[PDB]
């Protein structure tokens, strides 16, 4: 899997798409994922969740009406989902949180 | 279930660790409206029920952020999270 902040920003650089390893959290509740059973590996192997509208509900991140922002989760082995997300905008700015979005750094 | 006794909020961020017990959000919550959208998203049980008693007195606050905070419960239930919000 390509789960990292460099891995997944190098292949987003690269690719403009997520690498396979991805699916948004209502694909994954549509074959059985229910998060409060940490259970999204028994119903998607191997998979993160990842690419759903983020809404940047406190500014935080630089934005304007042109410009959309999606997430991913990174570090995620399985289980109960972490703090670790990625950030990346429809012009492919790159952002990162280790810390449940309180703070965010530009990492491309 | 998960009630907020708005006659002891005292702080938004009274408000956010409130919510963090009662709905037994991650150990790591960010304690902000888009740690608030995963965690009402990705994280918790359902069914949700969340009353809000006196809403009202959270408006009184210095702060802003009340009517921010029900805007995501809200939002969360209109993306297909099974959510009931008392306001009372």
């Amino acid at each position: 899997v390509i789960n990292t902040f460099d891995g997944v920003a190098d292949y987003l650089q690269t690719y403009h798409k997520l690498p396979d390893n991805y699916i948004t959290k209502s694909e994954a509740q549509a074959l059985g994922w229910v998060a409060s059973k940490g259970n999204l590996c028994d119903v998607a192997p191997g998979k993160s969740i990842g690419g759903d509208i983020f809404s940047n509900r406190e500014g935080k991140l630089p934005g304007k009406s042109g410009r959309t922002w999606r997430e991913a989760d990174i570090n995620y082995t399985c289980g109960f989902r972490n703090s670790d997300r990625i950030l990346y905008s429809s012009d492919w700015l790159i952002y990162k949180t280790t810390d449940h979005y309180q703070t965010f750094t530009k990492i491309r | 279930k998960a009630v907020i006794n708005g006659e002891q909020i005292r702080s938004i961020s009274d408000l956010h660790q409130t919510l963090k017990k009662e709905l037994a959000l991650p150990e790591y919550y960010g304690e902000n409206l888009d740690a608030l959208w995963d965690a009402l998203t990705g994280w918790v049980e359902y069914p949700l029920v969340l009353e809000w008693r006196q809403f009202e007195q959270c408006k009184q606050l210095t702060e802003n952020g009340c009517e921010s905070v029900l805007q995501v419960f809200r939002e969360a239930k209109a993306e297909g999270a099974d959510i009931t919000i008392i306001l009372s």
